[PDB]
């Protein structure tokens, strides 16, 4: 039988420390083939041991993850064992890395009643889009036109800037499924916070508008997951199949509590 | 009782960001050495709820002749470059550190008019972005 | 289990160096009919040696590409041994030739899950736009009007500018095959780099609305490739029909290595 | 016969609100103390059919010293914040009590010029909210 | 320790290029010959994601009369022209080679007033687009 | 030979207004009592065929000290918020009777710059709407 | 060889309209009689192909004291509006007539400023439109 | 070495052809006769590519009295009316051959300030459109 005042009860409590990476200076894409048992990122395995996971075991972020690195403005070849991953370039400015779900509902409609008796979702994607400015890479230029990055033993494929000719689109071609990392880094007070999105596999949507001239733009490339069938974590404490995981992380993470 | 938050003090994290290159202070004396940058703020916008805050400083180079202030100057924006690219950690005065959420150029330098016939002066303008920390 | 800082790691790694011709300066576009074997513009070979290119072995651009040349303000038709191209002239600002792709899908709904079972593409398409404003060149005003630049034996009929009378455009027409090529030069601590792209054949899809005045703007062309049959090229060493190639060499994209 | 409904004073409870941190009046006298805030109003919008008053208010900051001048803005921007984020009630001069509905923060304090060549002068400007209560 | 890219100087840049044709320098002694271009930046944007930069450029021209002054305009405007259309390579005092993205023209050359009244000062304005080269 | 209708002078009907709660005139004398209201039309227009007349007008306020200043500023908005609200009929000098059609406050009473450093002026400016009356 | 056509000047078809009521010209000599109407252009466009003419036209009126002043704007605003309604015809003094296609009221009259100090000067703004006649 | 196109000169353009009609130069001498007008521009924009050339000039009447000056501005306007609609050919001081490719009103004379006290100055703007010839 006693009302505190909103200050003191809590009602205005606010922390900015958990805001997101719609605020920040740091973004990465970073993208490869998807080879099935080869290439899996699942988080954790049928008991609960974390399986995979781009952050070290240190708390720091992996180095290991790229296959291509520029040193003294030379692109070469990473001779270190590595995963293989291509990094995207730079982004034009207004436009990064962003999802833009869709989401459709049927309502049941009874002549009892005016309001809808029940609904259900009927259809749901989830679909991302990023304008890359370094359109002369081989990798962005494989992507672009639908070409596989590494062959079927699973060889990389991609050549280094610079060495392969003017490449080629395919009268026919085919889906192919690609694998997915939206890097968002923040750091405060000396502390590292990172948001990291996966997605197992991911087909090519649709284009966007390229223009030459003084001020012309470069194309925006669109992509929609859809299951593969080997991702897999601990959602609950229940092995289930998913579409998409987020790994949260970092000395500023954990000194939250 | 005041509140329990506010961002880092602007003129004193690129004070303590431009010293180690060159002589730098918010105010000059009479008489100093000539690299020199002096540094102000026009403008800003605070939101207590969103922990957002949108700076903008403004950096002064004065030097002998056109060339060392020009030299100074385009010292100085590779400085500022090579900040706002690596996102380094900044310690202030007070021994706090403070970091950086963005950054952007809105005029690169240029030549303005100053008393001295000797000095040239170089201005440049930039823009920052910075959070709230805790007041300790 | 170390994790390095993002900056050493490499994920901020960027090169203005691999940008392409969304930003410069100069762009050409160059056009002619097309005879099947006659006018074979196909990069390589059955067995993968190189066929046609436009730059030339030393890595500049070819000289005998083009049929009419402009000298001392003098429009006059070149002796040399010639492809024979005609270049498009001046373009608005704003405006240039620019690609807008559309792509359309279907997904395959079951009613175990709501998330999509499957996608395919199933219409596709890559048109592109430039607007002329040298509109009373004769090979623009026969460009715009459908008329064959040359005749069935090959010979050119395009004649010399301010030679031939007012042009007619005929009551039923016929559709025409042309080739286009869209030129992107960009120079870097005095080297060059090329943008070429190709496209073996093109066809008239729609014009655009154009006003006498003042301040009048003149017409833009739109053009639409489709599969000719006679356009090969080594994709991943493997000899099979495409739509579309680019060109790329130059002196400034062989530093980069 | 006048009105019967009006906003309350923003000078007074913008003073009553800032004094007990600080030395605040609506002008400064030729000689005072250092650490000094003045109040001011410059734009506004009053319509009695909806209850919806719209001021906007300066306050400047002298001390002795750009440092003292610093700290002194940044005290008074805090509890400015602390006003705008708890809410809390202000006692004016009259006794009566008065609340707000909002606040904004339009130019974070930055540094102007001032005649005297020892004290330092810092301004900031604020938005406010009120309503109509009614006339005793 | 500062960035590694930075876009060529854009002041030595155009006094290399007009110096075949007229004396040109950043700054005008007391005494000199008639012929003379004066080179100024006003404004400026450079972006290190997009290695993207847009600087304004300022050409005077001072001549003996009104005719020579004309002239001189008309020719270096042409000599402008000739540098937008064709790209050539420019070798500045340092040695280092640097080209241009794109350039247009802003204000035609008019006439301004001048304190001496047997020169005629003429006024253009041109804009640039320039990229961004490794730092030797 | 003039029109036949024409909106009531809008100086005369403010001062007609506003004189019985406070002194005013369009223009003061050297000398006078303090509380005093200052009236003055800065824009408007008229359109003959609709009837449609926006006049803007202007009150300063002067008297002695800040408080008494403030006072009679309070006071005067009073008076026009009720004019605004209940639409009263004002007899003019020349006895015609006019009304209004709407009002709105732009400005709320702000301080401005005086030569006397002992008056204090108080600034506020209203809108208004007239339409068309026969003249007599 | 000059055009054929060219519309009525304004200056002297205002001028013409308003003697009848009071005395007006382009410009006032040192000494006359208080009533008095000043005309001027500020701005105006030409088409030659389609016969448009958008001239803008300034009356200034002077008169001893601000009673005679403010009837003096009276009058002329009345006989203005009775133009722009009424459509009548004008003798200009080369006998030619002319005719108006509109009229519209931009600033009623107003108070401004003046250096003689019995005098008061009042300012209204005015549009006009009219049309292309032949060339006598 | 330079560019082989240019646009013709403007001012030389201008003079040459109103010359046969009044005294026109581009600076007006200590002495000379009253009629006479003077030529200038203000702004302007050339495009390489589309050899598109968009002047604007500026012509100042100057006469004893104001009815010689209104005349004169009548007579001027007039003939670059007659300019913009029969598009005759202008030969040069350098004897070659100019044409317009449109032309346009801004400001109709109107009259400004001068500081003689019996010459009358008035203003005219107009807007050309000019393409390129090669240079000879």
């Amino acid at each position: 039988l006693t009302g505190t005042t909103p200050a003191a009860g809590g009602y205005t409590t606010v922390d900015n420390r958990l805001q997101g990476g719609h605020r920040t200076g740091l973004i990465a894409v970073a993208f490869r083939d998807a080879l099935g048992t080869s290439t899996n990122i699942s988080p954790h395995n049928a008991n609960g041991s974390v399986r995979w996971s781009p952050l070290a075991q240190d708390g720091q972020l992996r180095d290991d993850l790229f296959a291509h690195r520029l040193e003294n403005g030379v692109w070469v070849e990473n001779t270190n064992p590595n995963e293989g991953w291509y990094l995207a370039g730079a982004f034009g400015e207004g436009n990064g890395p962003s999802s833009r779900p869709s989401i459709d509902t049927d309502d049941q409609m009874i002549e009892q009643s005016n309001w809808p008796f029940e609904s259900d979702i009927t259809k749901q994607d989830e679909p991302f889009t990023f304008q890359a400015l370094q359109n002369l890479y081989p990798a962005i230029q494989r992507l672009a036109n639908n070409l596989p990055l590494s062959d079927a033993n699973g060889n990389p494929l991609v050549e280094l800037p610079g060495e392969a000719d003017g490449f080629s689109q395919p009268v026919d071609a085919e889906k192919i499924g690609r694998q997915f990392l939206l890097y968002g880094i923040r750091k405060k007070e000396g502390r590292y916070l990172y948001e990291v999105d996966a997605y197992d596999l991911a087909y090519l949507n649709n284009k966007g508008e390229r223009k030459f001239g003084k001020r012309g733009t470069a194309a925006e490339l669109t992509f929609k997951p859809e299951p593969s069938g080997y991702f897999m974590a601990m959602v609950d404490g229940e092995y289930k199949p998913i579409i998409k995981h987020t790994f949260i992380g970092g000395p500023a993470w954990d000194a939250l509590a | 009782d005041l509140h329990d938050q506010d961002a880092p003090d602007e003129e004193d994290f690129v004070v303590c960001w431009m010293q180690p290159v060159m002589r730098t202070a918010v105010e000059r004396d009479i008489d100093a050495e000539l690299p020199f940058c002096e540094v102000t703020r026009i403008d800003g916008a605070d939101d207590p709820e969103a922990g957002t805050d949108d700076p903008v400083i403004q950096l002064d180079f004065y030097a002998l002749g056109a060339e060392a202030a020009k030299a100074a100057a385009k010292q100085g924006h590779r400085r500022m470059l090579f900040l706002f690219r690596n996102f380094p950690t900044v310690t202030l005065s007070d021994g706090t550190l403070a970091d950086l959420d963005f950054g952007e150029t809105l005029i690169k330098p240029s030549r303005m008019a100053f008393e001295h016939d000797q000095i040239v002066r170089y201005t440049a303008r930039y823009q920052l972005g910075t959070s709230y920390v805790a007041v300790p």
